């Protein structure tokens, strides 16, 4: 259960200042090892690139892989990359090692050659890539620091549509609102939100994102029916998590095409060297 | 690693087990050294991902886990003694207060983990380690599932309820709650309630011990994918069974037995049973029987 | 040296959930899918599909790092 996860305690940072400091942290480090090189914007420009590829691998998986799966190794890969370089470890490889440690550990049983009969080269390559992912599962494991069962926004997400469907008829059918509230979720999957805040606040600011672009305002929800009449800070408190939400997803730009083409050169070197 | 490796603890199936010292503290510990291009075994990466989101004084902790490649050794805290050692020793007496304890503490454990969504699914006398202190974990976590959202081969076969038996995909607490029932049974019996050599086999004993069910006591049971009509059997009364079991215990046994999963009783509602609130206290970890 | 049951008062952090033989009850079955009989048959109830979903919802709504 998430509020006694180690996803709460050790995955849910105070603000995106900790993440930078982690992240800028992490490069510096390198740096040091190294020397006894990629910026750190640019790191995350990459490590945003390659969590895009951890989703389309997950999204052609051929025996289909569920949201949990994906969930799980995108959110491996961003708690990966908080503490370590794609310098040291090509985001390329590491990508596949999420994919394939969520897949065991949301029970989703597929066997290793069918887990890289999905990759998009020759056999070789796919025998090569299965190598390197067995070479990185442990040290994966390692970085997640044995934290490895995520909480999702998508079981929270069915628990607010059963209580929208049962206690708030003013919504007169929630699940109009999976749609857009799911393109939010996705939205919100792309930014730092995972690290930031709880999978509930997620659901819930992904569905509040829906309801306030379908012109539902769902103010009553939230002190009437999930009690924040009682404690107006408590509202206020939700209302400025969900706001800083909405925030990120709006601050949030994709990579560049042209801009990681010159990342990866770098990358490529930093990887052929040392 | 940091780990002096003192005994062999014993090996079954996925792992070697092996009493262990941190050369980092005075705590001995249990390193489950985990055996073989599948990557790291699932049955330790279950052990790994579910201990990790547990803390209960009544399940075990994952201390640490290190290895290399594809291989992996997981760290637990030594548990001197078990359940089935403790049932098999012919010269230790199960007062009802050891059988309360020992019920209690598994009950605990078995109702934080099945409010965190988990099934242990392999309870048995042997997967329930008592520390030296006398706190009974649940242990071996490597068949344990979430449930509320899996395969009927699970508990070792003494232990499975009639709904893995008859060939259960879902199921819910009663697997375990009937392993409790089972291990119950051998507190009070000092033996395997139900020693069937077969699926076959371990429907038959049930049948014969407890009675056939029919559609008045598990409403669906026909329904189940592995289901054949057994002869009605009497049943042998649950007070000619245990005979030493006040009406109390028979009460717990007879929800901890019953033939509906969903009848039976959960971890939460066993404990709230009188059984458990009644005149002999569930006696102390401190004074547990050591075998 | 009596036991007596106390819950486990593990906090949420979220709404009160509604235990589970409430869920129908207060309707909230009539929003997640029956079990079959063969769930049911092997003790699987659309009550606990339900409450573990609520439960998800609402765990740390409220919870700021
Ligand atoms: C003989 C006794 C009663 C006294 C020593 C032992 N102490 C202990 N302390 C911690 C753990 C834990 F839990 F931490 F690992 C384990 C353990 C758990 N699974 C085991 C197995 P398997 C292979 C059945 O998994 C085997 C086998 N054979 C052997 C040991 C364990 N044992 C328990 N048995």
């Amino acid at each position: 259960m998430y509020h006694n996860s180690s996803q709460k305690r050790h995955w849910t940072f105070s603000s995106e200042e900790q993440l930078a400091r982690l992240r800028a942290d992490a490069n510096r480090k390198f740096r040091c090892k190294a020397v006894a090189f990629l910026e750190p914007h640019e790191e995350m420009t990459l490590c945003k690139y390659y969590e895009k590829r951890l989703l389309e691998f997950c999204s052609v998986f051929k025996p289909a892989m569920p949201r949990s799966v994906v969930g799980t190794a995108c959110m491996y890969f961003k708690r990966f990359y908080l503490n370590n370089s794609v310098m040291e470890y090509h985001p390329r490889i590491i990508m596949l090692t999420c994919a394939f440690l969520a897949c065991k550990v949301d029970e989703f049983n597929v066997s290793s050659p069918q887990f890289v009969g999905n990759l998009r080269e020759s056999p070789l390559g796919q025998e090569k890539a299965l190598e390197q992912i067995l070479e990185y599962e442990l040290l994966l494991i390692q970085q997640l620091n044995f934290h490895l069962i995520v909480h999702n926004p998508y079981r929270p997400f069915e628990g607010f549509l059963i209580d929208l469907k049962t206690r708030y008829p003013i919504l007169e059918n929630p699940e109009i609102l999976r749609k857009t509230a799911d393109d939010f979720l996705n939205r919100i999957a792309l930014t730092d939100a995972y690290l930031l805040y709880t999978p509930s606040q997620i659901a819930l600011t992904a569905i509040l994102s829906s309801a306030s672009r379908a012109g539902i305002t769902m103010e009553s929800y939230l002190s009437e029916s999930l009690m924040l009449k009682e404690n107006r800070t408590c509202l206020s408190q939700l209302l400025d998590i969900m706001k800083s939400m909405r925030n990120l997803v709006k601050k949030y730009e994709p990579p560049r095409s042209e801009e990681v083409a010159v990342l990866k050169q770098k990358l490529e070197r930093c990887h052929s060297a040392e | 690693k940091r780990y002096e490796k003192l005994d062999f603890l014993g090996e079954g199936q996925f792992a070697t087990v092996y009493k262990a010292r941190d050369k980092n503290t005075n705590q001995i510990v249990a390193i489950k050294k985990i055996k073989l291009k599948d990557g790291i075994n699932r049955t330790a990466l279950r052990e790994i991902k579910l201990l990790q989101e547990l803390s209960h004084p009544n399940i075990i902790g994952l201390l640490d886990a290190f290895g290399h490649k594809s291989n992996i050794s997981l760290v637990f805290d030594f548990m001197e003694t078990d359940l089935e050692v403790i049932i098999k020793d012919n010269s230790l007496v199960l007062t009802p207060s050891h059988i309360k304890a020992y019920m209690l503490m598994t009950l605990q454990g078995l109702e934080y983990l099945h409010q965190h969504w988990i099934l242990h699914r392999d309870l048995k006398p042997n997967n329930l380690l008592l520390d030296e202190n006398g706190v009974l974990k649940l242990a071996d976590f490597g068949l344990a599932k979430s449930f509320g959202s899996y395969t009927h081969q699970v508990v070792t076969r003494w232990y499975r309820a009639p709904e893995l038996l008859f060939g259960a995909r879902m199921y819910g607490v009663g697997v375990d709650m009937w392993a409790v029932g089972c291990i119950l049974a051998e507190l009070l019996l000092r033996v395997p309630f139900l020693p069937g050599d077969s699926d076959l086999d371990q429907l038959t004993r049930i049948f014969e011990t407890l009675g056939t069910p029919t559609e008045e006591q598990w409403p669906d049971m026909c329904s189940l994918p592995d289901y054949v009509t057994f002869k009605s059997f009497p049943g042998i009364p649950l007070h000619h069974i245990f005979s030493a079991a006040g009406d109390d215990l028979l009460d717990l046994i007879q929800g901890l037995f019953l033939f509906n999963p969903c009848a039976r009783i959960t971890a939460t509602q066993a404990l709230k049973m009188k059984y458990f609130s009644n005149r002999p206290g569930p006696t102390p970890g401190c004074q547990l029987p050591r075998p | 040296a009596l036991y007596e049951y106390q819950p486990l008062q593990i906090e949420t952090y979220g709404p009160h959930v509604p235990e589970l033989e409430m869920l129908g009850r207060l309707g909230y079955l009539n929003h997640v899918r029956a079990a079959s009989p063969q769930d049911l048959a092997g003790g699987y109830t659309s009550s606990l599909a339900c409450h573990r979903a609520l439960q998800d919802a609402f765990s740390g709504l409220f919870w700021q790092p």
